[PDB]
Formats: structure tokens, C-alpha cells, sequence
RNA sequence: AAGUGUUUAAGGGCGCAUGGUGGAUGCCUUGGCACUGGGAGCCGAUGAAGGACGUAGGAGGCUGCGAUAAGCCUCGGGG
RNA sequence: CGUAGACGGUGAGAGCCCGGUACGUGAAAACCCGACGUCUGUCUUGAUGGUGUUCCCGAGUAGCAGCGGGCCCGUGGAAUCUGCUGUGAAUCUGCCGGGACCACCCGGUAAGCCUGAAUACUUCCCAGUGACCGAUAGCGGAUUAGUACCGUGAGGGAAUGGUGAAAAGUACCCCGGGAGGGGAGUGAAAGAGUACCUGAAACCGUGCGCUUACAAUCCGUCAGAGCCCUCGACGUGUCGUGGGGUGAUGGCGUGCCUUUUGAAGAAUGAGCCUGCGAGUCAGGGACAUGUCGCGAGGUUAACCCGGGUGGGGUAGCCGCAGCGAAAGCGAGUCUGAAUAGGGCGUAUCCACACAAGAGUGUGUGGUGUAGUGGUGUGUUCUGGACCCGAAGCGGAGUGA
RNA sequence: CUGUGGGUAGGGGUGAAAGGCCAAUCAAACUCCGUGAUAGCUGGUUCUCCCCGAAAUGCAUUUAGGUGCAGCGUCGCAUG
RNA sequence: AAGUCCAAGAGUGCGGCAGUGAGACGGCGGGGGAUAAGCUCCGUGCGUCGAGAGGGAAACAGCCCAGAUCGCCGGCUAAG
RNA sequence: GGCAGCCAACGUGUUGGCUGGGUAGGGGAGCGUCCUGCAUCCGGUGAAGCCGCCGAGUGAUCGAGUGGUGGAGGGUGUGG
RNA sequence: GGGAGCUUGACUGCGAGACGGACAUGUCGAGCAGGGACGAAAGUCGGGACUAGUGAUCCGGCACCUCUGAGUGGAAGGGG
């Protein structure tokens, strides 16, 4: 029963051929070499898709920083103050009103500032 | 009705063959023998010990002889005498092997002490002390042939 | 191929009633004079392979 | 007055289209392999096994055949 | 209607088209086994069933000794058989074997003897078969194959199959010296043109889209500007749950494998692609894990019959019991001069008694103990034994 | 010094002796076979996922880069 | 005595089928060394790496935080 | 929000709640290939193979979806 | 530890129970035979104050045995 492994080889050879398909050189031409760097490739695409949420969270957190201090406020008391306050607005969505909605990011900064403590650095 | 194609093994009856050395997946690369060494290429003899006196080396061996000229016997018991004829009668070689006591061409030795509880004549190649009491007991006749 | 028993296990080791494998027991050969009687008392008789090289024994006394 | 600003490709990359090379794949087979059941189990100085050289109208190889040389005779089968 | 749907071929799956197949059957000659003949020794020419005392009747052998061989037997207590060396037996009251010997004996009659058919194997021939290979496979050999080629030689030893149904194999014209093309034609198809079935990858171009000449890049991945196509509100380009690319720019980012404490590692291997390339098979082998049959039973091996995978086949094997080295009993046994004192066994589990708190026993009753043969898979045994690799060893030859 | 024709062949030959030479190979030539020698040593061992998941220790070892056993990983028992 | 309570994936015994028996560094207790070594050899219900990704240590197996079932245009923190 | 063992349930036991980094290695369950018993389907009104499009599954991978090339086989189920 | 008597615990031969330490090793209660001391007095005391003073298995001896005895009326040829 002697079994040619063409069908079954070729299979997983295209593959990784079409999914490497972009790859510069060797990479997108050679099943061995596209494995390696598909392999690569894999890991990186979980790796970076656990890690985009954190690089999201750090746009949205600079354009909050931004607009906090445009609005005469720095982002660590503007987030204590929302806090403090109960708006309960992910930064997603303040970086969101920070850029489409500057009035509405202004109402939010006063609402932070009017709840933060009369002396933040108080030992309270 | 029943067909070929309708017959199936039993369930749990057949198991796939651990097919080693087929990718990382599976049992791969060293197919379950690990890293080098001589099981890594090969089976180590079973009487093998390192190098130091084996086992079945440093014990003694075991005392005595074994008598070629042994005579054992295949044995029943009047239990099993009890069991296989409740109604008492004749009991002897042919009888015991139609039953199943004993080995179909033997030297047969009766002996008990299961409660015999049949007349019974009983003719065996030897019989025990408790064997014949038995016998007496339930009011047979132990015979020796 | 039917497969060979090894003698000498087979010659060191038996199997009892309930299959207890059992051997007998080493320094009890020679160079009697200075071992008291309770060592080869001790040493007398037949004691039960140990668990580790049951699996060993049994190997060699089947095969 | 200062600042802003697309716009090139010698070549390269990626991709798609379209080709070439190559001979994989699929489907095959003239050929092998392992056996089964039978036959015959020896050939040779009446020159064996195996060959060299020849042999067809025309060159060579294989095949057949030996100066009677892809062949001669007899007896059968077939058209 | 086929007592003939075996298998092939034929322009694609044909029982009815062809070769055939089931079966009307056939041999002049030659060669193989049968019946009857010619042909070939022994008797009636007193044996033949009984009678009876005494005499004669298989050698350099048997035996023995030394040294070896071979037997389970490795020289051992070493029998039987046997080589060589030496020494060497009578006639049945003999001799030899039973693993010394009186012998109770039994068996048989060596050497002088000789002689039969019934079981292994396949160069070759015939007919077949395959949960065998299908062109890197299968024989080395589908092709010039033991050829080409290599070697002085022994010897080593390849590669090379597919147009099409049918050559219908492209007339004719044109470019070209040709080769090779373009028309034309053949063909179902030249997306079949003797470079020919399909025509993968590597590899090499050409065209188009995006991108790229201030940039430090394991070559990707996450965001991501800018540059074309699929449906529509709307009437027309800006949207979308929509749908692919190309990638300015930013973040992160140290190949794969092996082997290592640890490798991106400046340690190993890999230039690339395609194809091939490594735990397989035999055996009532051994040890562990679902099913038939039991009811203590399971099974057959060889073999016989069946045109098969079916039916027989009890020999044997394993359970059926143990303790003992053995003799011995029996759930007992062995050790024990010592109904004195213990190990191994009596499946297991219940209850009731008597002894016990040295932790549990001894009896009594009750359930009645489960191994075995196929095939389950994993290990293992003897085989090369998952695969590859030495230097070297041996035998027989080839080489001055 | 040379041509031609011879002879010596592998544990052997030949050697004004270097272990030199014996067909580009010599501390034992080559070919085939034993043979798929053997190697505790290198290397390789090919699809997937789910559950669990080590060791680099002890003893012994003609043993120390090997192996046996134990320790440590992987289903059914008893255990709650 | 409790606690761990849809059990630790616990301990024990018997059969699994193993590989492992080259360890590394760091903290503590030590030997050898010069109380040197990224040295060497021990002990440590010590850790981590081995076999462990993620964050911090600029990079940086063994340090610190923390054990990755997979996604998310979410939130809170660990060490820093 | 999605996926992998144990627990409760009342009833057909599939619902809900307690669960998972991994080298050697063990166990379980599967993907794909070929050859086959039987069953059943597709195929010159175009099988396989190959190159795509569109998609799909937790993975191996899928394609009785589809276009091109192609020219004769192939798929599915359950077993070996 | 130091002296003395016994006449030979010079306590040896059969040894439940327990145990400590992989095999190997090591501890002893206790029961029986026979004894030694102490005896009135009890009925009590298993080589040396204890840990080294040793070598597995194989193979062979040597004494004893209620074992075997390769057809045996039987013995010679092995075992405990």
C-alpha cells in the first residue's frame, strides 16, 4: 500500500505559502523559509494583539493629557477628579470627546476639578 | 436486516496504533526515548544491571533437586464430588474427567475435607486419611486402583 | 521465536501458591564460623522478592 | 516679506496578470515483485551452457537461423 | 433471455461489436501411464507339519586404553554414536543396550552384508492470483541493460515510459541561411506539434497597480497616511457592519533545528524546490488493558476434507492446589528427638461463638472462587528490529 | 639508463631499509561476500489539538557523557 | 483540633508506559580556594531558569513583579 | 463574550455552577493521504490533479461552494 | 572499671511478636530442648561496654541425613 505524500504535503505548503503571501524574498516564495517567519509572524499577532490594548490605552491616554492640560489640568488629577466625581467614561471614549468634542471634554474636566479635594496633596 | 456495512467493532474494541515519530504534535523527534544514550538507539538487555552483580547473579540459586521420577497427582476434593454427583453412585477416573475434576488421562488422587454428604464408591489412583474418613463418614467405599 | 526464560533466574527464583515470587537469601554460602546463628537464621528460608526488582524477576523468569 | 507644498526611479520590493523552464501531481502501462496450482526436473564428446563471426535487396541493433545461414524437408492445425 | 455479466480491446463504464468466457469438441506425428500378448526363474522330481539328544555356523570387528568429534550433556559420575592411534574377543552358557555391576530381568541379535516408493527445492515451461509496485516505485534493468560508463582486473554499474481515437505528424504562402515562427489547414481539442497526457514548486522573464534614492531593516507583527474595484441613501462623491491591495510613518520584535546550565548566537545542519528518506513485520513468544464461550472450563497444533474465509482434528497447552529438595498428605504442608513453639498455602466477604487486647486469632456456619481462546493497543523477547555512519575483522578471489 | 617478454601476491611479495612500493589508496592493496559487521558515540526520526507533566538526585556499577533500581511524570483501587 | 469544601488535582499501595540520572544562577548555612572566581562541592516543603511567555531591570536564562485557555480600539493594579 | 474535567438537578443526562504555561515524557481525542469489504452517490451535460475566488472549522485542515486548465475517474458513510 | 568461684550461657540447638536500615546489614521480648551460674532468695541473666575486625554468587570440597537412586530383587551414579 505504498502512499505518495504529494496531496497531503502540498496542502499544508499552500498554506503557509498564501498566508506568507507579501513577504519580502525568500519569505513569501520558499514554504521552509515562509514557515519560519510565519511562525514568527503567529507569534507576533498575539503577541502585538495582547499588546494593542495597551498601545490604544496609551494614544487614548496622551490625547487625554493633552486635552486636560489644554484645559489647564494634568491627566493623573483629571482621572482622580472623574473618579471622585462617578463618570465612569473609559479613556477610549474621553480621548474620543477630547478630540471630537472639546466643549464636552471641558464639562468633564470641571466636573473632576469641582470633585477633587480642596487640597489634593492634603494627608487625607 | 444486517449487512456488511453494518458491522462495527466493539466499543473500545480497537485502539489506534501510537504511530511514534510523526511531528511535535504527537510522540515526535526522539519518539518518546528522549535525549542520547544507549535506550536511545537501542533496548538494554533485562538481565542488566549496570554492571554490578545482577539479581539472578548474587542470590543463590535455589537448593535442591527436582526428581524426574516425580509421581504427582491431579487431586479432587470430596466438595467437588459433593457438587458433581448429589445423588451419590460410582466414582471414578472416567466419571471425575466427564465431570471435569481432573485431567482426562492421570493419576488421580481423591482427598477432602468439604463435607462429603453422598454414598459414594470412589476408586482413585490414592486417596487422603481425611479422604477415605469422608468417604466412610457418608458411607461410601474408598478403592485404590 | 518462543521466548527463552532466563536460567539462571529461574534457577534463584520461585513462584508460590498466590505468586509471590520468592528467593532465598545471600551470605549464607560459606565463611559460616564467625556469623552467629541468628544471622543465618535470619538468612534461612525464602523471603518475598522486593516490590523494585519484582518487575525484573518476573521479566526474566516469563522471558 | 518668510513659511507650506504634490511632482522623478538608475534600480529594488510587494502584489496581480501573462508567459517560459522544469518535470512534480493525477490517471495510466510495455515492466517488475510476492505467491498459488500444475509440467519438467537435468543438458553435454551424436560436442553442452554460453558465445565470436556471419546470414535478408539495401547500414546497424534486437530476434531467428548457420555457408542449406529471418532459413531446407515431412507430418499436422488455419484459411 | 444468460446453462456463458471472467478479463481485455474497440474513439468514454459493452453479457449481446471483437478477442474471448460457460462449454459441441479436437492430434497425423512425437513424448508421457494403463489392459492383453511374445520375453524373463523357480516346483510338483516327497520338503512344509509334528518328533526328538549331540556336532558346526559372519573380525583386525566388538571391547578396552590415549587423544578428539557430536549428542541437553562445555570431560563431567559420562552412557549410546563416531575419527585416528595402539591393544584386541566365539558361535547362543555368545554378544550388545537399558546413562556401572551379581545379576531378578527385559529388549535386540552389530561388526561380511546390502537393498524400495511415499518428504525438501524451482534455472526453466504452462495457467492463474494479489486491501503488491506503478517509472526517484517495482528487478540493477518498462527504454542500448548487466547495456552505456568506470576499473588493469576481480568487479562496480546507471539514466532514459505517456502526441492523438486515428499521423489525420501541419499541404500551400510569408519572415528567416537554417533553427524557429506567423498565416493556412488537420484535429473535439495544437490550452495535444514527434522538444508532444495533466503540467506543481524552485528558477527566469514581460506588462500593470502601490511603494521606494536622509536611510541602519531576523525583514515580520500591531497601529497606520496616501494611492483601485463590489450594494445603496442621495444624485451623484461621501459615507459602510460592509468586503481586497500597496505601505509613508510609529510601537514592538535576537531565524529554524539539533544539542545544551545556557545559543539570535561568532556551536551543529540546511543554497532553493519537487520526489524519496526513519518504531515496521514474524511468532498459540512474554507482561499489562474491551469482546465468544463457560460455568470450571477454555482451546486446538500438525493433520484430514471443502475450489474460500467452512467443517472436522483431544495430541498438547493453560486453568483446575498447595507445601516440601525430595518422601508425605490435603487445606494442608515444610522446619522441626520435643500433640513445644513458625514460613508458604487454604479467592474473597459476611454473621455466631470461644479465646485477645501483643491489634487479633481459633472454630462454626453462610455467597462460592475464573481462568481460557481469538482479536483489542502499549511495552518487551529472538531476528537488521526506528533510520543513517566507522575505522577495522574474516572468507574467497583480482592485481607486478 | 632503458625497450620487449617474463617471475615474485597480501600478514604475503619486493625493499642499497624510507614502513618505502605493490595500478593517483599501504603500520597489512583491491574486489565481492559474511553484511543491513559493530559503535555505551554523533546525527536524523515526518500531522494536529485536549489533560497532566518531570529529572539533572541517592545507591551500585571495568562505573563516572552508559545502565539497573530507587526518587521525581503519567489510568483503574482504598480515601473521604 | 480544625482549615483547605462542585476536593489539593493531595498522600498511600499495586500494575501504567516512561525520561531523568551533564544542571544553572540568586538568597541563606557551610567545606576547598586567598574565607578570589560567572570557581568547585554540599544543605536549604528556598526561589527562579531549565521547561516560563508577559512587565520592570537600557539591552540582559537564573534578579524583582507576575504563571499566558482565546478575543476586546474596557477598567484596577504588581515590580518599576 | 468564546472554548476544554468534576458537582447539582429533576427528569431521558443536558442544563447550569466549581476548571486549563510547558521541555523530556505519559494518557486521550482527532485532521489529512493511499489501498480495500459492503452501502450509496457524482462523473465526456466533464473525475482526479493543478492554479484561483469566495468563504469555513478550536487544530491538523475543510470546499457534494465556485471560476479557469484538464481529460476519466472520484466522493460520502461505516468497517479492514 | 578492678578481683574472685563455678566448672564450662564457652546460651547452644529449634526461635510467634515486633521492628531499625534498598539487596546486604542490624535489635531484642518471648516459647521449647538441653544445660552454666546463683540459690536460701528470687526464679533471674541468648559471645565480648557498644559500633570496624570482612567478600555475593558460581564452582568445588569435607562430616551428618527419615531425601534421590535413569527397568530393578537392589545397589552404585545427585540433593538437604
Amino acid at each position: 500500500a505504498r502512499v505518495k505524500r504529494a496531496l497531503n504535503a502540498q496542502k499544508k505548503r499552500r498554506t503557509v505559502l498564501k498566508a506568507s503571501k507579501g513577504y519580502r524574498g525568500q519569505r513569501s516564495r520558499l514554504y521552509r523559509k515562509a514557515k519560519e517567519q510565519q511562525l514568527h509572524s503567529l507569534t507576533y499577532a498575539y503577541r502585538d494583539r495582547r499588546a494593542r490594548k495597551g498601545e490604544f490605552r496609551k494614544l487614548w491616554i496622551s490625547r487625554i493629557n493633552a486635552a486636560a492640560r489644554a484645559n489647564d489640568i494634568t491627566y493623573n488629577r483629571l482621572i482622580q477628579g472623574l473618579k471622585a466625581a462617578g463618570v465612569e467614561v473609559d479613556r477610549k471614549n474621553l480621548a474620543e470627546l477630547a478630540v471630537s468634542d472639546p466643549a464636552a471634554f471641558t464639562a468633564l474636566v470641571d466636573v473632576a476639578r469641582a470633585a477633587l479635594p480642596e487640597d489634593v496633596n492634603a494627608p487625607s | 436486516v444486517i449487512k456488511l456495512h453494518d458491522l462495527k467493532p466493539a466499543p473500545g474494541e480497537k485502539k489506534a496504533k501510537t504511530r511514534v515519530g510523526r511531528g511535535e504534535g504527537s510522540k515526535g523527534k526522539t519518539a518518546g526515548r528522549g535525549t542520547k544514550g544507549t535506550k536511545a538507539r537501542k533496548n538494554v538487555p533485562v538481565m542488566f544491571e549496570g554492571g554490578q552483580m545482577p539479581i539472578h547473579m548474587r542470590l543463590p540459586k535455589l537448593k535442591g533437586f527436582k526428581n524426574r521420577f516425580r509421581t504427582e497427582y491431579q487431586v479432587v476434593n470430596v466438595g467437588d464430588i459433593n457438587k458433581a454427583f448429589p445423588q451419590g453412585g460410582t466414582v471414578g477416573v472416567d466419571e471425575l474427567v466427564a465431570k471435569g475434576l481432573v485431567r482426562k488421562n492421570s493419576l488421580v488422587k481423591v482427598l477432602g475435607d468439604g463435607k462429603l454428604t453422598v454414598k459414594v464408591d470412589v476408586t482413585a489412583n490414592k486417596f487422603s486419611g481425611s479422604a477415605r474418613e469422608a468417604i466412610t463418614a457418608a458411607g461410601g467405599s474408598a478403592t485404590e486402583l | 521465536p518462543k521466548a527463552k526464560t532466563h536460567s539462571g533466574a529461574s534457577k534463584r527464583f520461585r513462584r508460590t501458591g498466590t505468586g509471590k515470587i520468592v528467593r532465598q537469601k545471600a551470605n549464607r554460602r560459606h565463611l559460616l564460623e564467625h556469623k552467629p546463628t541468628k544471622r543465618t537464621r535470619r538468612l534461612d528460608g525464602r523471603t518475598t522478592v522486593s516490590a523494585a526488582d519484582n518487575s525484573r524477576i518476573n521479566k526474566l523468569l516469563n522471558g
